[PDB]
């Protein structure tokens, strides 16, 4: 279960980027038009950096998580 | 190896993580219900909306006990002197956070309800006045959280 | 104060309001709040069982709106909470996003993408046996033999923190370092709209004393502080974890220049002197805030075309800036909030779980079926009488007061009148 | 005054015996048994980091509420004739919260320097663990009462801002400044457990 | 057996949601997720050899989480049934 | 080598030093603020010079802070019993002394304070008399060094 | 071959003799504060005249400081137990006789100030008490010397 | 040879004489100066002659003080511990017989001086009073000197 930090940060790099740089262009013209594009600015903004803190606090890890011994005895057994 | 006492100040603090918490939602429980009482003879249409205080200290106590089952839970035989006096510290800090806060919701909701009664207007404000004081029972919860998983 | 409100944006508008009425043509918080506060709220509520309930309880408020506008009541908590349905919409988006974020589901993790925690290394490369699981009541796993750890989960926290007794441990910490830098750059971003303020108003002389210097004291104090954050996590790892440096010391020792020969070595090469140049910025941030702009103001205005007086404008700059001084750093500590909200509504969910269906799951006999329909009963209320209610509503005006105080106090005058047409 | 009353009593009586016993251990020569060491040192380092944790978390919160109530009281009485307090005001009721703040975070300061000994004798256990426990008991008392009495200072000063607002809207302005300094306490008491626990380090 | 429209709705909501979250809980049980291992009722004996008495109770209390969606489909059948009378 | 037990009576004197001069600011800086805030209304233009109270009793807190920073860098966990209760006495001294002088400094503000309102040639007057109790700070002050760094 | 805990009573003593006679000097300086304060208002011209009780409580408070110098001067690592007693003895007489000067003066003061206004005459006799007052603080110095110069 | 707190209980008694004495003589002082103040309102000429209740107050003071420092000089490094003991009762009988004084003589000089106010001829009665108020003190000085010069 190797999950490399390649694919997940280009994947969703480049989504949120797409999302909140991309998306402005292609608003359409209207009374509305600031207001999306500030929606989707922020909104790629705010996701972006709350999923690259959640995996960056995962990558190098400085301790392993306390499992009890019944369920590592399962997981050993289920999980890869 | 370890005092054979070293159970006792962890249990206190569990019992402690009940017992002032209750205490606490207890004077808000009261002091907003004798406002409330107050308010509903001329105002009856409020007395839902002014049910809000009671509510808060009552949220005061789940955290108590949340933190005193928390504390029940984790009380072993062989409970180390240092963890007796972590589950210690996370019940004193839970009950007197409580307690302090269930005082000052049980003010504010017997004030705000009375207030709400002469200026709607106040409704909204005195909540904005509520959360502030309960959240200081949070912070000792949190607190406890911190503590007894040290 | 006229704001040409819109139907989605009244909610938002009426929110940022209620602090007091924006001043003629300054920059409108509304259209990042719009945004900011349900993920403000988000990062608090943060639940994809919560967040879905929450959306799907605010789209069947849009979807009837028009026939509980046609029917009115006098319910004034139902006419409110239905006046934000769209605010409570996005709050259920953004709260099923974080929910994700945080793999939680009702106090339950997900695993989609399988964890990256393998215990199998521990028994083959590590020293375990099934002896050392009968002796061990707890034991633990350690990610500095090979394959335990096969890299960061994709997205979101790993699952099996869930099941790890260690999950407070590692929670506490990055929720702590989450909401300190999300509450940063809120406050840089904030400043920054100060700034946009300023040259609109054409006041150069708040531009070049007052913001420039504010910045500065805010991204050299504070902002280090995240970049610091965001260092550690990418460098130290599970083999430098003996010497890995705990950030809360470092800062304390950056603030008393404590720099000292013995325990926690340096996060990086020139700590030292980085440090003290930042906080010698800092410092020298003050006297360019509270000298200077009062001085060109008695020289432009009292030595030039000759009420101004001194002593005042000196009194009230000084007042400013420290208020704006002490602020960066209890507005740091206040948002702290987030994770003290995320966390306690994170442990009521879990408690309530363990403490109400626990019970109805954890029957051995077939008839534990006709359990499990009376006991979730009473957690289905209880998740909506305790958590959706209350734990939101706290969730919901604690991202209020986020943003009335840490982050309008930057740029938000609030001074003005509300535009009563006829 | 009746509770006031058993107060004093229990007061006046608990320090008449501890005079007594003070004299009667003095001068029946049997000061040796009066081990102020004994008592320091066997009682265990974690008791009195424990308790400087939760008094570090819990004082701070009692100022809270103490000067949350204090504040809020006034401001919903005040409102009634002059809502706009309500709007205003929240301030005050802020600058107690932050107290709590502070709190907190010096809890997590001094929570983080707690660690197990796996020794009883107090040679084992020795200078370095028994001074981590007297200095965080001492910087958990020092952040709990600074913040307990800056949180009430401030209420009340938030409370008389409220009653003068109700009746002038622009005193709030420059009665804020009280607060401020009111609040410069708290950060004050923090400093000061910062500097206490600086140097802590059990194990 | 007539009762006021609000009560229905609340059943039927109450109803909704006990389906779903019971369906998708018996679904995750019958899995053998690990995440829902502290919800099996298992005993100690069951480590004795291997998972598969385990996996045996997972899917019992995937059937009890199913059954319960089931009287709760019942139930939101009479609350739709009581609409359709109002 | 020392006693292990030395650091307490110096950890309890920084503790008191800070606790007691905060305890003395804040009564002052509440006193003065409530008397403040009640003249304002009758007299509005007088808040800012009144506001000088106020900041003498700020000070005292900062009496406190100095001493205990002193005995917090000075303070390790192996210190003769000799150090550490000059320690203990420097902060007992710094903390009452600015309690008393907080107390006296609340006092005198809040009494002078509404006199100014009423009489404001007392404002001079006013000033003299907090002096007289700032100094006693100051003087605690004066005594915590010299028994801090003896 | 003396106790390494001797020197806390010597410090004790320095400690008490300015806590005590701060405290004392507070209330004077408090006490008279007020009374000028109220006599302020109908007789303005008698605000530096009547500044006398607060100096005089100023004066209390000095001489515990020289005292408490004296002491943190006097203070050794080795110092006997029977000079630390007689520190500890010497700090709490000044100390405590200047508690009740502090209090003599602060009654007289506000109750001179608050006749003068009244009756001009009363000025002498005021002073006349207040300087007895001041005296009860002397004796305790002057004792606190003879037992901390032995 | 001796033990070495014998010391604690000479000083003890050294500045229990002063205290006690002082505190004595501060309440006697405060209640006749209210009373004088109360007085000169009407009566300005009785300003000085109501001055003798103060008088009789302080001279309370100098008894403690006589004693206080003739425990001064009687202290040595090797006092007995019964030595110190009677020196330690001298202090205690003249300190406490000189604060029953100091009470007596403070409330009967109050009632005497506002009662001469209305009624001249109770002056002589006055002065009688506070002469059996004051041999109190007196006797203590007494038995303090038998004590403290055995
Ligand atoms: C199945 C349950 C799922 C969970 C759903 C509930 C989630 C929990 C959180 C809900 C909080 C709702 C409050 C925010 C919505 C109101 C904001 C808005 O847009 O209105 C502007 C409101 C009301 O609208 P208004 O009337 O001012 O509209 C403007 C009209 N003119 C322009 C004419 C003046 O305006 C304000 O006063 C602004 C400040 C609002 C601050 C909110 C304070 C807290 C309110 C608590 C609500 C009651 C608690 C919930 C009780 C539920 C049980 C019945
Ligand atoms: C009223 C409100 C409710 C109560 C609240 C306050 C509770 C106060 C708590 C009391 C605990 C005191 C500690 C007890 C141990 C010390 C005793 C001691 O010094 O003697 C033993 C010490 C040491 O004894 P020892 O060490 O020789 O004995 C050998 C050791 N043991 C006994 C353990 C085997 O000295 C003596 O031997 C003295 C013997 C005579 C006893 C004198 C006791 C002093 C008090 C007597 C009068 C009561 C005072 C109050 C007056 C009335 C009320 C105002
Ligand atoms: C106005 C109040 C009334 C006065 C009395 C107040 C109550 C005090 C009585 C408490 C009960 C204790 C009774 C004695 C119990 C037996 C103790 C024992 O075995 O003693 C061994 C103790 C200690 O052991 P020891 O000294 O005998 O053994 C030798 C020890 N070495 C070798 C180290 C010296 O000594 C005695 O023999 C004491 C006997 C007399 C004790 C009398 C009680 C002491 C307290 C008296 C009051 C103090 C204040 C006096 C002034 C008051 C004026 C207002
Ligand atoms: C009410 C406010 C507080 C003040 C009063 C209460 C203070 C004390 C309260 C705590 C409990 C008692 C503490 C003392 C314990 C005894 C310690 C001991 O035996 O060792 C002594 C120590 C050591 O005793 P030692 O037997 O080791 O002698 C030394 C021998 N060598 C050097 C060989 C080791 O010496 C002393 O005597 C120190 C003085 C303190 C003890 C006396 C306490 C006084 C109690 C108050 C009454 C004062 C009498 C005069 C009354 C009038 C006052 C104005
Ligand atoms: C480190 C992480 C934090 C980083 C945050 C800062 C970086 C992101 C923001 C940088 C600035 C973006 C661009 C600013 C606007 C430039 C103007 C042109 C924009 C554009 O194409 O749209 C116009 C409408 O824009 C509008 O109506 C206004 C659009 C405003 C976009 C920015 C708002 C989001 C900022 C908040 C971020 C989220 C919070 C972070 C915690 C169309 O022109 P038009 O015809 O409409 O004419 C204008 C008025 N009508
Ligand atoms: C679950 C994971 C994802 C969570 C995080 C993303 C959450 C996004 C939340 C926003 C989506 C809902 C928007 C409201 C829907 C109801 C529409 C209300 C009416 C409406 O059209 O509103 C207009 C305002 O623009 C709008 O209504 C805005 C519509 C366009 C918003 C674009 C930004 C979306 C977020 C970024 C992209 C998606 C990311 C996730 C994949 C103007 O009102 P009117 O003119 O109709 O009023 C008529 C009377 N005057
Ligand atoms: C509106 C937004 C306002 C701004 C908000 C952002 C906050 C700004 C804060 C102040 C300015 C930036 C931060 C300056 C302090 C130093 C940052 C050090 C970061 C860090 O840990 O990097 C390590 C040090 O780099 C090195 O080893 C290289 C030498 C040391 C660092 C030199 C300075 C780099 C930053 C340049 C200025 C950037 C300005 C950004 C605004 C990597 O090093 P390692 O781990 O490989 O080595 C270690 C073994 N030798
Ligand atoms: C003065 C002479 C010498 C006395 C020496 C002996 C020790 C003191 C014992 C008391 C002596 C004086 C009599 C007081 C009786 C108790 C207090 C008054 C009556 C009372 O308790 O009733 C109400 C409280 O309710 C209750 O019944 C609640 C009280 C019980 C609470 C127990 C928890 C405290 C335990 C102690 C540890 C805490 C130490 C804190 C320093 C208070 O009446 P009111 O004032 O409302 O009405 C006015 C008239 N009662
Ligand atoms: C007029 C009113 C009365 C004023 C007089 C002062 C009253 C203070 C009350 C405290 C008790 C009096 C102080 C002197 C007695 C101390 C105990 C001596 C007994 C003794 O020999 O114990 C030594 C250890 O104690 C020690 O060496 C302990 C040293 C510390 C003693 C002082 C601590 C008192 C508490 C202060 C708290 C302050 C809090 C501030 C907020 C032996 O030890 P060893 O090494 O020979 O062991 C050998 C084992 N094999
Ligand atoms: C009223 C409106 C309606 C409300 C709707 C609410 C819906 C809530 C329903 C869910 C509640 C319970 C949450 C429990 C979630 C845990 C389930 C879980 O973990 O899932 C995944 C497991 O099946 C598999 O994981 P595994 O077998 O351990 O690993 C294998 C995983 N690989 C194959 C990807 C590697
Ligand atoms: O992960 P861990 O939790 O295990 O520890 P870490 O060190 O590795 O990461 C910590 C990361 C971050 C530092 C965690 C953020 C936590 C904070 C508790 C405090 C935030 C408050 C601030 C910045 C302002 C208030 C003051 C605080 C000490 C006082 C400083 C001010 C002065 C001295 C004037
Ligand atoms: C005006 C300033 C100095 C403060 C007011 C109080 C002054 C007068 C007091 C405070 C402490 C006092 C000193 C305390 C102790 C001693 C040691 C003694 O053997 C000679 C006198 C001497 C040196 C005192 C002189 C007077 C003194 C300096
Ligand atoms: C009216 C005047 C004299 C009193 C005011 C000053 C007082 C504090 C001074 C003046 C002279 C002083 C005395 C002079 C010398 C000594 C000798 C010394 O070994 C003990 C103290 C003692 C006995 C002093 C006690 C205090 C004293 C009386
Ligand atoms: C205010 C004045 C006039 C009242 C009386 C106070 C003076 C004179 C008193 C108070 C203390 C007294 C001293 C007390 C003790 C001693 C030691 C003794 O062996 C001989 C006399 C001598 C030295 C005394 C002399 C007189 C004395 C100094
Ligand atoms: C034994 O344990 C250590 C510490 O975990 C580990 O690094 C090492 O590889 C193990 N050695 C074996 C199994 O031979």
């Amino acid at each position: 279960t190797a999950h490399s930090f390649a694919l997940p940060v280009i994947i969703f790099t480049t989504f949120w980027g797409l999302i909140g740089i991309a998306g402005p262009w292609f608003v359409p013209k209207g009374p509305n038009r600031g207001v999306i594009i500030t929606m989707l600015v922020a909104t790629a903004v705010c996701c972006y950096l709350f999923w690259l803190i959640a995996i960056l606090a995962q990558l190098n890890p400085l301790f392993g998580p306390q499992l009890k011994n019944e369920t590592i005895w399962y997981v050993r057994f289920l999980w890869e | 190896n370890n005092p054979e006492y070293s159970s006792f100040f962890g249990v206190m603090g569990a019992s402690s993580a009940m017992v002032f918490s209750a205490m606490g939602a207890a004077y808000g429980t009261a002091k907003s219900g004798t406002g409330i009482a107050a308010m509903s003879v001329m105002r009856p249409e409020l007395i839902m909306k002014s049910i809000i205080p009671v509510v808060m200290a009552g949220i005061i106590a789940i955290y108590g006990l949340v933190v005193a089952v928390l504390i029940a839970n984790s009380l072993t035989d062989g409970i180390t002197l240092y963890r007796s006096f972590l589950q210690l510290g996370a019940g004193l800090s839970v009950g007197l956070s409580g307690l302090a806060a269930g005082f000052a919701i049980g003010i504010v909701g017997d004030a705000g309800v009375r207030g709400t009664a002469q200026q709607p207007r106040l409704f909204v404000g005195m909540i904005l006045i509520l959360i502030f004081a309960e959240v200081l029972g949070l912070y000792g919860l949190i607190v406890a959280l911190i503590l007894s998983t040290k | 104060t006229y704001n040409k409100t819109n139907k989605f944006t009244h909610g938002f508008q009426n929110i940022v309001d209620a602090y007091g009425i924006g001043t003629y043509r300054e920059i409108n918080p509304a259209p990042y709040t719009v945004i900011t506060f349900p993920f403000l709220f988000a990062v608090m509520f943060g639940d994809f069982g919560h967040g879905i309930l929450m959306t799907l309880f605010a789209v069947w408020m849009v979807l009837r709106e028009s026939r509980i506008l046609s029917q009115k009541n006098e319910n004034e908590m139902f006419s409110m909470v239905f006046s934000g349905r769209y605010i409570i919409l996005l709050m259920g988006l953004f709260s099923i996003y974080t929910g994700l974020i945080y793999n939680d589901c009702f106090s339950k993790s997900l695993n989609i993408f399988g964890s990256s925690w393998s215990v199998r290394p521990m028994f083959t490369i590590g020293n375990w046996t099934e002896e050392t699981l009968l002796g061990s009541s707890v034991l633990q796993l350690n990610p500095a033999i090979p394959g335990v750890f096969g890299g960061p989960y994709p997205f979101g926290i790993d699952p099996i923190w869930n099941i790890a007794t260690n999950k407070l441990t590692f929670l506490n910490s990055f929720k702590m370092k989450m909401s300190v830098i999300l509450g940063i750059i809120h406050m840089l971003f904030g400043v920054s709209l100060s700034l946009f303020n300023h040259i609109y108003f054409k006041k150069p002389l708040n531009i070049y004393f007052g913001f420039i210097p504010e910045i500065i004291f805010m991204s050299s104090l504070f902002g280090y502080l995240v970049i610091l954050i965001f260092y550690k996590w990418t460098a130290y790892d599970a083999h430098s974890s003996r010497n890995a440096p705990s950030l809360l010391i470092h800062f304390i020792n950056m603030f008393l220049f404590s720099y000292p020969e013995s325990g926690n070595a340096m996060l990086y090469s020139g700590q030292k002197g980085i440090q003290c140049f930042l906080i010698v910025v800092a410092m020298l941030c003050v006297p360019w805030m509270l000298l200077f702009k009062p001085l060109i103001l008695r020289h432009q205005y009292l030595r030039k075309k000759h009420v101004f007086d001194f002593g005042d404008t000196m009194v009230h700059q000084a007042i400013h800036t420290i208020e704006y001084c002490l602020g960066c750093i209890s507005n740091t500590a206040s948002y702290l909030r987030l994770w003290a909200l995320s966390l306690a509504h994170a442990q009521l969910s879990e408690v309530l779980w363990t403490m109400v269906i626990h019970i109805g799951l954890h029957v051995r006999s077939l008839a534990g079926g006709l359990g499990l329909f009376f006991i979730f009963a009473a957690f289905a209320t209880l998740t909506v009488a305790i958590l959706l209610i209350m734990e939101g509503l706290s969730a919901f005006l604690h991202a209020l007061r986020l943003h009335w105080v840490e982050f309008q106090n930057k740029f938000y005058t609030g001074t003005g009148f509300k535009f009563l047409p006829f | 005054t009746g509770l006031e009353l058993l107060y004093l009593g229990i007061f006046v009586a608990f320090w008449a015996c501890m005079i007594v016993v003070g004299i009667c251990y003095t001068i029946f020569d049997l000061g040796f048994r009066f081990d102020v060491a004994w008592f320091l040192t066997e009682t265990s380092p974690f008791m009195w980091s424990n308790l400087g944790i939760g008094l570090a978390i819990s004082l701070s919160v009692v100022g809270a509420a103490w000067g949350i109530y204090i504040t809020g009281s006034s401001i919903i009485g005040g409102g009634v004739k002059a809502p706009r307090i309500k709007t205003k005001n929240l301030v005050s009721i802020i600058f107690c919260e932050a107290v709590a703040i502070y709190g907190i975070i010096m809890a997590i300061v001094i929570s983080n320097m707690a660690e197990p000994f796996s020794a009883t004798d107090p040679k084992a256990i020795g200078h370095r663990n028994y001074h981590a426990g007297y200095s965080m008991f001492g910087a958990g008392l020092t952040v709990g009462l600074s913040n307990l009495f800056c949180g009430v200072c401030v209420g009340i000063v938030g409370s008389g801002a409220a009653l003068a607002d109700a009746q002038n809207p622009s005193l709030f302005v420059k009665i804020l400044i009280v607060e401020i300094f009111g609040s410069a306490i708290g950060l004050f008491g923090v400093i000061v457990a910062i500097l206490q626990t600086s140097r802590v380090k059990m194990g | 057996l007539c009762c006021g429209p609000k009560l229905a709705a609340c059943g039927i909501v109450l109803s909704a949601w006990g389906v779903i979250m019971l369906i998708m809980l018996g679904i995750f049980f019958n899995v053998h997720s690990a995440v829902l291992i502290e919800d099996v009722p298992f005993t100690e004996k069951d480590f004795e050899n291997g998972p598969q008495n385990i996996y045996n109770l997972y899917e019992q209390v995937s059937y009890n989480c199913f059954i319960a969606a089931g009287l709760y489909l019942l139930l939101g059948g009479f609350s739709f049934c009581q609409v359709r009378l109002n």
